[PDB]
């Protein structure tokens, strides 16, 4: 019973799931059958949802807010949710190398935006 | 003997001070099991095997300390 | 083994204190900076004083590990006089923990020497 | 026997120091159960069985230590 | 004079157990006061667990004070 | 021996003051932190702090009666 | 002899209660300092409970010190 | 031999005071492992190796302190 | 005479047991003030007055307990 | 002076019980500063001045209790 | 020498009171490492290296206190 | 002698009670450093300099208390 609705398509939609592990801001917590109401912020990690047996679908979420209801409902609202097989290893190295050289090189919000992009690209490349 | 009888009563009383560690050990595992079971579902499983096995290890300090007090 | 362990550990502690005094002669001696206050010279329980306490951990660990292994003589007389299978299972866990303690004791000496070499060059 | 009578009264006082672990042990399991029953979910089941069984295990240290103090 | 001198020490050292009974009454009340402001454990519900939980923690202090005053 | 044991009875019995002193601060810490969460002010948390402090202070008053009785009676 | 030597011990063991009174002023000040930054418990409100709570916690240290000074 | 027999009985009781650190050490490691296992899914292996190895290290203080009490009795 | 002289040295030793509450009390108030100052914006004044006044009240237990030890030695 | 000589050695040992409050105070103040510095960005000054000043106040109990033990030896 | 023999037996048992700090110290470092390993993603080394070095430093208090108790009885 | 020799052996055992604060101090600083390093990325320096300097201040209480116990027995 999950409600992983993004801003482009619906993943879970109907209540037909068992377990789901999504990387939150505090730690890598996972929802079971009927989790408690712990609506916390989701970080840029991997949101895998185990479907009964070993039919889990690894969905690399870009970060959101994993809200849990008290009636056996888990609403994982994220901006982008793509699979791990939809990313290339050669194209991911170009964005991580450009963000490291642009950090601490100017002013305004140019140096602050490069630090957040380098941390999210390093976590997705290590989970291949 | 007067000296042997006085040391036996003091040995059983000084050895009873170790009940604070054994009494708080069973409450420490029970506090985490009561708060952890509300998240679901670690009541009948998952944390059920850890609560039974964890309480037996913490209770070994109270049974070993009580044997030397009754034998003195 | 007990007398050879304390003498070998004392020689390693003098090399850490002697190497720190040589590096603090060609580039002054900064060490701690401070925060507009004092009472820093009275707390000299490190550097030179820390070598006597860090080297004593290797000799004290050998005496505690040998005392647990030598206690089998007192437990063998009671088991050969409940079932005696509880002493065989408990002695196997103490033998595995004593052999695994050598890796943690050797890693503590390398981690303590790494902080002294990096602070002497800063 | 003046030495035997002096050690009998002192045995019931040093053995009573273990009440700190048994007294604070019953409150540690009740504090985590009262703060968890207010949100997900109730208090008539689930946590009700763990609070009754957890308090009986932590109270065994106080009853066992009191028997050696009254018999000396 | 050995039996009379041991009676005074039997009630002084036995009073050291009041630390667990005194702090236990405040530990159960601290969790109930912080949890009642989360809406809306007020009437009953949490009131029955706090009254029954305080009596179980206070049983250690009443049992330890009986052996000290009996000398 | 009887007069020397009366002075030590009022000193060893004062070890129980650690639970009564820390109990007044444990109940006051949860009431002060919970009152700033909007809006446990009038009654509610304020009324339970007066009644809850009497249960924690009962251990200090009962332990002090045994220490004062040995030095006077 | 026996009465004069017992007067010095009546003020030494009775001073062990300073740990509960000393840590009580810090436990109430830690919750008031961390709670005042949550906006905006400053004037009164939380200041009245911290001032009244510190005086009640300090009563254990003043009451235990009266028995130590009366016998020394 | 009255002085050696009186001091031998007090040695087994004074050395038993160290059971508070060894008894609470097994419950401190079990409390963090029970609360962390409910967050999914550090159960089979992974985090099971640190909980099993951590309980044996904390139990070394209770076994070493009990050897000095049994040797003097 | 001889019994009063031996009790004077032991009177200043057992009375120093109160240093655990006064020593740890100075660090308990500083731990909440250091972690709370970086939470925006308990810095200038506000929390600075309670930390300075709260540290002097918690340190009064150590100075009051040390006066009875120095007077008997 | 046989009773006064034996009480001088035991007076310096029982007075060292205050090292538990002073020893744990240096770690309690350092735990809040290390965990609070990673919250962005309590580093330069701000929390650095309270850590140096707070550690000296908690260490005053260990130095004051050690002076009474060395004076009775 | 009845006074030296009686004081040597009580010295080995009174010095064992320091095992509470060394015994609970190994469980304090293991509780933070077990709860922190499941928060993603330090498993191999990183946080595993501080647990081995932190447990050896906390156990030095129990090893140093045990040497004074064994020297008085031997 | 007699009373002087018995008080010297008991002084080294009672002075070892201070190891509980120094032994648990190494575990309290290591628990906050291991749990705080998982927030990304307090590794090189920063948290490593405060943990090494903070452990030396907590260990000064155990080393200073052990010197008074060893001086009475030697």
């Amino acid at each position: 019973k999950v409600s992983l609705v993004a801003p482009h398509q619906a993943i879970f939609t109907n209540k037909e799931v068992s377990q789901v592990n999504l990387p939150a801001s505090s730690g890598e917590m996972g929802v079971l059958a009927n989790h408690v109401p712990t609506v916390e912020e989701l970080a840029p990690g991997v949101v895998e949802v185990i479907e009964s047996s070993g039919t889990a679908s690894k969905y690399f979420v870009s970060g959101g807010f994993a809200s849990i209801l008290p009636g056996s409902k888990l609403s994982i609202s994220t901006v982008e949710a793509h699979p791990l097989d939809a990313f290339s290893s050669e194209n991911i190295k170009s964005l991580l190398a450009e963000a490291q050289k642009n950090a601490s090189s100017a002013d305004e919000t140019v140096a602050a935006e490069a630090a957040i992009e380098i941390e999210v690209l390093e976590a997705l490349q290590a989970a291949v | 003997m007067q000296l042997v009888l006085a040391a036996k009563y003091i040995g059983a009383a000084i050895a009873t001070i170790g009940l604070t560690g054994a009494g708080i050990g069973i409450a420490i595992v029970f506090a985490a099991l009561i708060n952890g079971t509300s998240r679901n579902p670690s009541l009948r499983n998952t944390l059920f095997p850890f609560a039974i096995l964890g309480f037996a290890l913490s209770e070994a300090t109270g049974l070993f300390c009580l044997m030397i007090s009754f034998l003195l | 083994i007990y007398i050879i362990g304390i003498s070998v550990s004392l020689w390693i502690g003098l090399t850490i204190l002697g190497l720190f005094l040589n590096k603090a002669v060609f580039f002054s001696l900064f060490v701690p900076s401070g925060t507009p206050l004092p009472l820093v010279p009275v707390l000299v329980l490190i550097e030179l004083l820390s070598y006597t306490a860090r080297a004593i951990s290797l000799g004290l660990r050998l005496a505690a590990n040998t005392l647990s292994g030598h206690l089998l003589m007192s437990i063998l007389g009671n088991l050969v006089k409940i079932f005696g299978l509880i002493p065989l299972a408990g002695i196997f866990a103490i033998v595995i923990l004593e052999f695994a303690i050598a890796c943690i004791q050797a890693y503590v000496f390398a981690i303590l020497t790494s902080s002294y070499l990096k602070d002497s060059i800063y």
